[PDB]
């Protein structure tokens, strides 16, 4: 129900999941950082249940 | 009623009169019975073999 919301990526406390419960990343070796962009229509994305 | 309560608050200052029992008055809430910081503090932080 809103359309102003900010994305923050902390590199403490980075717990990898869906629900945030898996492995922490280790800050102190990290190669690349990239936002993983796709649409709607992504591999059957939006509608499926 | 009769008053018991009124019986029992009149005798007891009339008991014990003639000395001073003042309680101490510090309040445990003030952040200084705290440990500095919160999540973001480094005793929460993994620790790496």
């Amino acid at each position: 129900g809103t359309k102003d919301y900010i994305f923050i990526l902390d590199f403490a406390d980075l717990r990898t999941g869906v629900a945030f419960n898996g492995v922490t990343i280790n800050p102190r070796n990290i190669t690349m950082i990239s936002f993983d962009c796709t649409e709607a229509h992504h591999g059957l994305g939006k509608d499926a249940y | 009623s009769c008053g018991a309560e009124l019986e029992a608050n009149a005798l007891l200052t009339a008991l014990v009169a003639g000395e001073d029992f003042t309680l101490p008055d510090i309040d445990m809430s003030g952040s200084e019975y705290d440990i500095p910081g919160g999540i973001n503090s480094p005793i929460y932080a993994e620790i790496e073999k």
